[PDB]
RNA sequence: GCGGGGUGGAGCAGCCUGGUAGCUCGUCGGGCUCAUAACCCGAAGGUCGUCGGUUCAAAUCCGGCCCCCGCAACCA
RNA sequence: AAAUGU
RNA sequence: GGCGACACACGUGCUACAAUGCCCACUACAAAGCGAUGCCACCCGGCAACGGGGAGCUAAUCGCAAAAAGGUGGGCCCAGUUCGGAUUGGGGUCUGCAACCCGACCCCAUGAAGCCGGAAUCGCUAGUAAUCGCGGAUCAGCCAUGCCGCGGUGAAUACG
RNA sequence: CGCCUCCUAAAAGGUAACGGAGGCGCCCAAAGGUCCCCUCAGGCGGGACGGAAAUCCGCCGGAGAGCGCAAGGGUAGAAGG
């Protein structure tokens, strides 16, 4: 993984977003191209839209989901299986 | 009882690793025993022996709390 | 029964009958008999029930192993089947998790080779 | 015409002595409204068929609706 | 009788603990032990290996007490058993027996079972009586790895006379009864 | 063997070095 | 009416004497050849027509239904 | 010994 | 986002199945080539990957750089093993805007198939085959076990 | 085509039809005599491997089990183990 002295990346503007929210009003639909974001805390109890390379998948986060990185989340391959 | 057929059931002793001593009976009069009632995990108190670990995950995660604000 | 839960193998070397143990690789095995004063070199077979169970009280409390190592290790593989993350995901269908190749080959993780009546040639 | 959409094949495996003669067709054939009349899809993957022997196998589906069921 | 460890800790701190928590009008309602029966399932030595009195020595090292055969009732096709066939062991543990027997599981038995979490909560009979599994018989005491050909569990049925299964849990928990939950 | 990074061997066959080749 | 039969895709064993489905072809995967067939290596497929009985256990023994093969229906 | 090729 | 998919099928390969071996300590003898947001000694922090400093060198001057097999010494004792390193968990390092798809590396734990491979089939006639390491172009990094090169050790057999 | 059980058979016995349905041509040296003990099928809960069903425990359960083989009668206050 990246490297623990360097910072933990979130995208700025997709940040931004998440802490707009818990003063304003939460919560929304939150639209994001930025599958290479950690999740962090403050995102806890929202819902991003996650794109996958064709559609924005709705993704939840609760608490034990927080180190991981959104684009885990909006799977990119459909499979189904094979010969059936 | 049954002659002849049976094992004795002499006084014994059952001796620990902890130093826990049973006084008890047994076929063999001596034994000693890796572990105990005494000296278990589950039995002696919360002894999580290492498993504190534990539920930390995820968000006690900080290091730190430096995005830009 | 004795450390942890296992019998090591006696009629060899400490090092190598600690290995044994769920939870031992050969760095912990040398770690622990330096810390504990016992030469690896010597033969279970030949030892004081105290060096053993001097050694089984570092051990076994050092690092959890055996069967609460193994639960610890399976959660962590439940947790992220749950989430489910595409790590987690990988778990479920059985594939490689670590990213690999699947056309060919990750055949330590689909089990054995389930030959089919495929595409067939021409007459 | 046809009062439900399907699925079948269409193989020609003829292995008596290289002389030659092999053709490979699955389609999924579904009924239209009743004004229409004709439409063919060249649903075929890189090069799974030629390209060449594309006109002689329209012209084969095509030469089959002149008899019907 | 002689004089025991779990049999003085029922009368002296048991019995009142269970009056106490139960309010008996009778010294008789409060809940005793019976019987501990341990049953060996076996039936590996159906035709295979035909005799296991190795088994019986086992068990007999165990509780002090040359346990009982027991044969099939009936014959199975798909268990590949006939009817009159010996397929287990059965020991009855009473009195002191019990006692020692039961006194020797709590206190270094149980503790011998590799990932003990502790005994089901829900493995009573519903009629004040417990029943539980064990899976090998290293576990114990007086066996060893050395004397041992190869892995064999039981079963072993506590029975009190507890009308309620609730009775009867009291009366386990503050005889040393490991519980999960 | 040459495969396992877990030893001087190994770690000259990657090109690597560490606790079991270190320089 | 009397006798025989129904089992992998095809054709045939096992049935009597209950416990175990087998043989040739075919099909599929791999070889050979420029290729195909032959030929070589390896595999997959019956759930024994179908309902009930008997039995610890039924393709197998018994019974009922359904198909098929053979023979017989004469004095009239 | 050992066939065939729109 | 994909070109990295996975019920399966073929080619080329790497690492193996062990004792002519594997491990650890110490100790040797190459060659070609590369190197100014480059090679980076030497020292310090770290089990380490690496990080912090910092000397030199437009390089027959300084650096990569330790060559590996080998040599002495000790361990393992025939086991799915101190063979084997696949698989997964966990904690990390570096590059780069960024490592979920989809990087490589380090360390702890994990320790799978594999006991020499059916029908079939490949290469090589001498410093060759086999085997052991080294370099380079591409190049942020790297999925190289590929390619193009270099040297060490060094066989067997050819009636026809 | 002889034998056994049931129905037909009209509440004693008996009672016919190319009437309705089954079975026998064996077996057991214990499946025999006697003395002594024991009590089933099934249902619910509980219990390592162990399943619908192996063996263990508890509770309910007068007999619906079992009595080698057909059927009937009998039958645990045994003819059952
Ligand atoms: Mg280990
Ligand atoms: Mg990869
Ligand atoms: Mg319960
Ligand atoms: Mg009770
Ligand atoms: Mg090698
Ligand atoms: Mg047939
Ligand atoms: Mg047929
Ligand atoms: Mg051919
Ligand atoms: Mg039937
Ligand atoms: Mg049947
Ligand atoms: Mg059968
Ligand atoms: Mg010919
Ligand atoms: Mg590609
Ligand atoms: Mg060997
Ligand atoms: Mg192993
Ligand atoms: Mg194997
Ligand atoms: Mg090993
Ligand atoms: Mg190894
Ligand atoms: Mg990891
Ligand atoms: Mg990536
Ligand atoms: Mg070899
Ligand atoms: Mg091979
Ligand atoms: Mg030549
Ligand atoms: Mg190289
Ligand atoms: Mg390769
Ligand atoms: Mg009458
Ligand atoms: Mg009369
Ligand atoms: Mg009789
Ligand atoms: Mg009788
Ligand atoms: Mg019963
Ligand atoms: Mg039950
Ligand atoms: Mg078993
Ligand atoms: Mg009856
Ligand atoms: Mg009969
Ligand atoms: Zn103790």
């Amino acid at each position: 993984p990246r490297s623990l002295k360097k910072g933990v990346f979130v995208d700025d503007h997709l940040l931004e977003k998440v802490l707009e929210l818990n003063a304003k009003g939460e919560k929304r639909l939150i639209k994001t191209w930025s599958r290479r974001s950690t999740i962090v805390p403050e995102m806890v109890g929202h819902t991003i839209a996650v794109y996958n390379g064709k559609q924005h998948v709705p993704v939840y986060i609760t608490e034990n989901m927080v180190g991981h990185k959104l684009g885990e989340f909006a799977p990119t391959r459909t499979y189904r299986g094979h010969g059936k | 009882m049954k002659e002849g057929i049976h094992p004795k059931l002499v006084p014994a002793r059952i001796i620990c690793g902890c130093g826990n001593v049973i006084e008890t009976y047994s076929t063999k009069p001596e034994i000693y025993v890796e572990v105990c009632s005494k000296c278990h995990p589950f039995y002696t108190g919360q002894q999580r022996f290492v498993d504190t670990e534990g539920r930390v995950e995820r968000f006690q995660r900080r290091y730190g709390d430096s995005y830009r604000k | 029964a004795r450390i942890a839960g296992v019998e090591i193998p006696r009629n060899k070397r400490v090092d190598v009958a600690l290995t044994y143990i769920y939870g031992i690789g050969k760095a912990r095995a040398k770690e622990a008999l330096e810390k504990t004063g016992i030469n690896p070199a010597t033969r279970v077979k030949d030892l004081t029930e105290a060096e053993v169970v001097r050694l089984r009280e570092y051990v076994e409390n050092t690092w959890k192993l055996e069967g609460e190592l193994r639960a610890e290790v399976a959660a962590n593989i439940k947790r992220l089947m749950d989430i489910g993350c595409y790590r987690g995901l990988r778990h479920r269908r059985g594939l490689p998790v670590r990213g690999q190749r699947t056309r060919t080959n990750a055949r330590t993780r689909k089990g054995p080779r389930k030959t089919v009546a495929g595409k067939k040639k021409a007459p | 015409t046809i009062t439900k959409p399907v699925d079948v094949e269409g193989k020609f495996i003829r292995q008596t002595g290289g002389r030659g003669q092999y053709g490979h067709v699955k389609i999924k054939v579904e009924p239209l409204p009743r004004g229409s009349g004709f439409e063919f899809v060249n649903a075929i993957v890189g090069g799974v068929i030629p390209k060449e022997y594309i006109p002689a196998v329209q012209k084969g589906i095509e030469e089959a609706m002149q008899s019907g069921p | 009788p002689l004089d025991v460890a779990l049999k003085r800790k029922y009368y002296e701190e048991v019995r009142p603990e269970l009056i106490r928590r139960f309010g008996y009008q009778n010294v008789w309602e409060v809940p005793r032990l019976e019987k501990v029966v341990i049953n060996q399932g076996l039936g590996e030595a159906k035709e295979d290996a035909r005799i296991l009195e190795k088994a019986a020595q086992e068990l007999a090292l165990i509780t002090g007490q040359k346990p009982a055969v027991t044969r099939a009732k009936k014959s199975i096709s798909n268990f590949k058993l006939r009817k009159g066939m010996p397929i287990g062991l059965r020991v009855t543990l009473r009195r002191d027996r019990m006692w020692i027997f039961l006194e020797k599981l709590l206190n270094v038995a149980l503790p011998r079972i590799r990932d003990f979490r502790g005994l089901n909560p829900n493995s009573f009979d519903g009629r004040g009586n417990y029943n539980l599994g064990l899976r090998e018989q290293l576990i114990f005491p007086e066996i060893t790895y050395d004397m041992v050909d190869a892995l064999r569990g039981m079963d072993i049925a506590v029975v009190t006379t507890a009308e309620t299964d609730e009775e009867a849990r009291a009366l386990l928990e503050l005889l040393g009864f490991p519980f999960r939950k | 063997g040459k495969g396992d990074r877990r030893t001087r061997r190994g770690k000259i066959w990657r090109g690597t070095y560490g606790k079991y080749r270190p320089r």
